[PDB]
């Protein structure tokens, strides 16, 4: 860094910052000033890119030229991710007294340097990311080179790998502390990347949509309880729709909205997207390698009363979860298909048979995407399936519940009482009647709610 | 008060570093990759730091000056200089030649002003001072005069001994200085050396991520004796054109059949990085063994000294 | 090739009308993936950098695998991935997918274990492009099913398949494209459905519409965002940072 | 360890065991005696974590007092599994006196860390069990990483195996020196568990199910006499189900129950599970480096009258399987299926032809876990293989028995007498009928009185 006199940079409140693409980086405070500008223009002959910068975060730049934070580095005690948050911190302030003789508690940055999508695509681009409401948006966060690979280096080893010209893709996940989790991708250097170094994060923080949404008028509470019992006796169900109607938000809400305590589930994704509060739970997830019937086939293996996945690509998985349930497990997943050709072509495409898919599939929802101008809808548009038949056309399927569009209503078509009677015995039956008509917006407490 | 790092030691780590950046990796993956490959820790610990600088956006030369213990003013502006003048790769290979030397010439003092330097001195000045001082046991030994002659003559009749103590300074000065038709048939092909810098080139390439074919490009530019140069434009022609790496070097003489077949296990097994690695760690070593110039210093040095003696005498 | 890259300004060298064009336009923006074919040095490269770098791609993280730099892209949100010694195609597109890529930019198809993780990408619902050397529909059909991608996974998902022409009559070199809408599979079939919207005459050099209608391109998730394309349709400078500068507006 | 004096913990009966999670766990006989609690809490100011254990238990730590063991580890002879434990717990006894001088008999702890369903889900989660009569239950037993990570270990060594992040899971089986078994699936790290490292135990336990077992409903009578007819004359039989069906068990309730002391059998197992009362038996265990197929091949070659392979799933020893069918041997063994696709696919997948199993294959039973809440039911859902067909779709197949799991019962379902008939005569027929109908729980005792 260089400025004029060291005064000049305090009055003023600038301070120059870098030097690329012959123009000298100024962090300035008062970016309107033309006077400081034109001195500024006029006393170093070079031409200027200016960044705004809060006023005491350029004074204090300034004076350091991050020495506090210098010293508590060689603190080998300090970066030890194996003590606890709470101990660690406490060195950090104690070291600190070392200066003027306090406790600071929180010191912001010197905790910010030791203790949903982030886009961070080259040298000196500001970050983008996107926001829950606003989606894809700037920042006014850039890294240089140097900060780019320091990042580079903090993200990938706090992952739990080495990333360097040898090596330079990464992709892991993050485990923050409060159990939760991100992926990251990340590559050094430029050879992959000429762009340079560069990172992408993709956070778990969903908030999954609940039950709650017979609010936006997807589905009728009635079909819910009647899903809700489904669930309950492990009748097996596959979410199909067009793209960006709904599948997974609709798995992952029927999920979450039963009483998942008392039963092992047991879910394969290639990536998370899955929440579920709930305590037996495993949750896996495609590695490097790793087909889907990896996951699968050992897992099914354990005893699984549930089986949740993401969704069926590689169909050589799709066979294994369609004999999953034929065991008899209650298996769930999510498939990309519009209708009933659909699907099945889709299914039978990797050689799972009718028989086997349709006749141990219990239920098929179909979901949607309805807009009328600005509305944005998504609904389930419609699937009982029966069975097989022998000499046939196959796919024996009882539409329950329509959803007309005209009038934005689920109608039923047909459905009988006596068609979802398949109980064990008298009781059983009568439990799912019950739950039929007698079966708090967040996930966390509606799950706590369907628990009771 | 910190120290360097070994001659053999700074040498390993500025050739291939020489290597990977006159191969176009980024100066940072090149950094990365030197670190990784290192068994000392204090080495990869310094080249992880060097890289830390080199990713804030500082020259190499600006990044290895947080450690002048080690890289002292000349280097960092050798390579300062390659940074001003866009020929930081033929700097480097510069800088990798001259701590190869450096190594061979400390080796090979030592073995049987720095160290060098006083050992030097120390041995060239050992015997002919042994010998001024047996001819200062008195007067009247083997050879002399008596002191009463007048000086020029006494001195004249020495110089005998005078020349036999300057044929001894001659040989020691000799053995440090050197130490530290079928026209084909005449040329200078590869050496062990030649084969280990080969080697540890490879192997530091491979580790780092580089394919075997983007290596010998490189490689193969960066190989200094000529016939060997020939014979990798061979290798590398060989195995673009669909060739087994462990066939095209079946054919040259230079690599042994434990090469050739423990790089054919490599090629099988998706290890040649490693392969190359300790092929190149056990040359290395073979190269630093060989011996025969420390053993004939020693054959020149007490018979001149013994000649010097026996001379007067007789 | 002589590059600085060619623009959507090249309906003045006659390839492609600029009514087509705006239905690429549309399409790109609704993520359609599409696939450039053509015989060797047709045009595929750089109509495929043309319509990538043609749209506004500010608001939208796009992300390309090549095995060398070819592709310029005006545009921020973007990550340019290089094959280097070892890596296959896949291992980039593999891990790459893996971030949040609303749109992935192949290079070209070679290695099809990469070609079957772009297809996989497009059926995830990414909006996905590329090259591929071929002539016509058997030509890449059986060039992609090679490597194992079935014509479900292709054809089903991928969306628009232009092919790309060298046209010479003495001395003009003309690059024109040729010709496909690809609607999907058929259960019990031949397969591959294919709607051709233009075709090109080379005794006229004109661009036919041939049974293309209007319900075909419907494909919308509804009324205001058809509407939308319509408008694109009809309603929707040569440099190429000056065109995505105003492509972006 | 830590309390306050010696004295507190003996009058107080409560003993500080470790520290974690920043609290002290303390073992308490008392917890319902708030004033001493409070004490506690006052004296040591941490925060506590309470866990009962019976008085005399508790005093004895006080006086015995992770060291003690920390030394007792450096003990190479300890460990070792070929060492009897009955020598082995006399070593840690005396090598205990170093500290006091006695012999303590029966280090609890010292012992439980040298010497029907567990679900271990991840790290800081608390265990689940199904309970014989409670079924799904949570459980008091939880681990963090380092203890999730150790018993981990623990639990793969014991069973065989290396878990390691190159090798995350792990499906093998723990042999309880009762010569009892079970299945354990196992995974280190998060690469495939996100929620971590995890454990599951399906237990067995063993010496072995007999035919005593129509009391747990799972075959009629009727049919295990229509079996024990089968396995006397040769016919051949695979047991196919879905994990923990019962496959193992049923197949070993068939052989311990016949009387088989007048021909010799011969098993080949990749590790034990098969107990057989009977004399003419060789019992052969896959090695280092051994194939199934060198085992089987090399074992057919003496005179097996009946041939038991563990379960198939390396196909080439299949293959040696079936053509032991075909030369006439009685040959036996399991599969990991569902229904029929699920097997035959299954068998035909490493080139055995449906004309060789099919056609030298007699019967096959397949086995299920039905699940009413919290009953465990295990039953054979149901096969008779009657051959190939020219000109095809091959297996023919005539099923005997289903069982309908709405009332819980075997039906006959279109079998005849005159089916079963394949007898090479009058006599030998006359004798299966007889045993039809003409034809004490262990195991020794069964074989014993099926002898006779």
């Amino acid at each position: 860094i260089k400025l004029v006199p060291k005064e000049v940079a305090e009055k003023h409140l600038v301070v120059p910052v870098n030097r690329a693409g012959p123009s000298l980086i100024v962090a300035m405070c008062d970016p309107s000033n033309i006077f400081a500008v034109d001195d500024l223009k006029f006393l170093t002959g070079y031409n200027i890119e200016t960044v705004v910068a809060s006023e005491v975060s350029i004074r204090e730049a300034i004076e350091r030229y991050k020495g506090p934070s210098l010293e508590d580095i060689v603190g080998d005690v300090g970066d030890d991710i194996e003590v606890t948050k709470e101990e660690t911190e406490n060195i950090d302030e104690m070291a600190k007294a070392a200066d003027d003789a306090p406790v600071v508690k929180l010191v912001n940055l010197i905790l910010m340097d030791a203790i949903s999508d982030i886009h961070v695509e080259p040298y000196e681009k500001d970050f983008r990311v996107r926001f829950r409401i606003d989606g894809v948006m700037y920042e006014v966060m850039r890294p240089p080179m140097k900060l780019r690979n320091a990042i580079t280096s903090r993200l990938k080893i706090m992952a739990s790998l080495d990333i360097s010209e040898r090596r330079l893709p990464q992709d892991g996940r993050i485990k923050i502390k409060m159990g939760g989790g991100k992926e990251m991708d990340f590559r050094v250097s430029v050879c992959p990347t000429l762009f340079g170094e560069k990172v992408v994060m993709r956070l778990l923080d969903k908030s999954n949509l609940q039950l709650d949404m017979t609010k936006l008028g997807f589905d009728a509470q009635p079909l819910a309880w009647f899903k809700e019992a489904i669930d309950r006796p492990y009748g097996m169900v596959l979410v199909t729709g067009p793209t960006g109607s709904g599948k997974t938000t609709t798995l992952y809400s029927a999920l979450s909205s039963l009483n998942g305590l008392d039963t092992n589930i047991c879910t394969a994704e290639d990536p998370v997207e899955f929440n579920f509060a709930g305590i037996n739970q495993v949750q896996m997830h495609d590695d490097i390698g790793l087909n889907f019937a990896a996951a699968l086939r050992s897992f099914l293996r354990q005893d699984p009363d549930i089986i949740m996945i993401g969704e069926i690509r590689d169909f050589e998985t799709a066979e294994i979860g369609v004999k999953a349930a034929l065991t008899g497990h209650l298996v769930l997943s999510t498939l990309h298909t519009n209708d009933a050709p659909g699907t099945v072509s889709r299914l039978l495409n990797m050689g799972i048979e009718p028989f086997l898919v349709t006749a141990s599939l219990n239920l098929i929802l179909a979901q949607r995407l309805a807009r009328r101008l600005c509305p944005a809808c998504k609904k389930p548009a419609e699937c009982r399936d029966c069975n097989d038949r022998g000499y046939r056309g196959r796919v024996a399927i009882y539409e329950v519940m329509p959803f007309w569009d005209g009038l934005k209503e689920l109608v039923i078509n047909g459905a009988s009482a006596a068609e979802l009677k398949q109980e064990a015995i008298r009781l059983g039956m009568s439990s799912l009647r019950m739950s039929g008509l007698r079966k708090a917006t967040t996930l966390e407490e509606v799950v706590g709610n369907t628990a009771p | 008060g910190f120290g360097g790092v070994e001659g053999k030691d700074i040498l390993v780590f500025t050739r291939q570093f020489a290597t990977m950046i006159d191969a176009g990796l980024p100066l940072v993956q090149c950094l990365d990759i030197l670190a990784s490959q290192m068994d000392n820790p204090s080495f990869k610990k310094v080249l992880f730091a060097i890289k830390s600088k080199v990713e804030q956006g500082s020259t190499f030369a600006d990044a290895l000056k947080e450690h002048p213990k080690v890289f002292d003013e000349l280097y960092v502006q050798l390579c300062a200089a390659g940074e001003v003048g866009g020929i930081l790769d033929a700097i480097l290979n510069r800088l990798a030649a001259y701590r190869e030397k450096n190594e061979k010439l400390k080796s090979k003092v030592k073995s049987a002003l720095v160290a060098i330097g006083v050992t030097a001195v120390l041995l060239l000045k050992v015997t002919p001072v042994f010998e001024k001082m047996f001819a200062d046991f008195g007067s009247e030994l083997p050879g002399p005069t008596q002191m009463i002659v007048n000086f020029s003559h006494m001195a004249q009749e020495y110089f005998f001994h005078v020349a036999g103590s300057i044929v001894a300074v001659v040989m020691s000065f000799t053995w440090s200085y050197r130490q530290p038709l079928f026209m084909p048939v005449f040329g200078p092909v590869l050496r062990k050396v030649a084969v280990a810098r080969f080697t540890r080139t490879l192997g530091t390439m491979i580790s780092s991520g580089v394919p075997i074919l983007d290596a010998l490009d490189v490689t193969a530019k960066t190989a200094g004796n000529r016939t060997v140069e020939d014979a990798i434009i061979y290798v590398r022609g060989k195995i673009a054109e669909g060739k087994n790496i462990a066939g095209p070097l079946a054919e040259t003489k230079v690599f042994p059949s434990m090469v050739v077949q423990m790089i054919g296990v490599g090629e099988a097994t998706g290890a040649m990085d490693t392969m190359l690695n300790k092929i190149a760690d056990f040359y290395d070593d073979e190269v630093d063994a060989a011996a025969m110039i420390e053993p004939v210093l020693m054959v020149f040095l007490g018979g001149v000294v013994g000649g010097f003696l026996i001379g007067m005498y007789l």
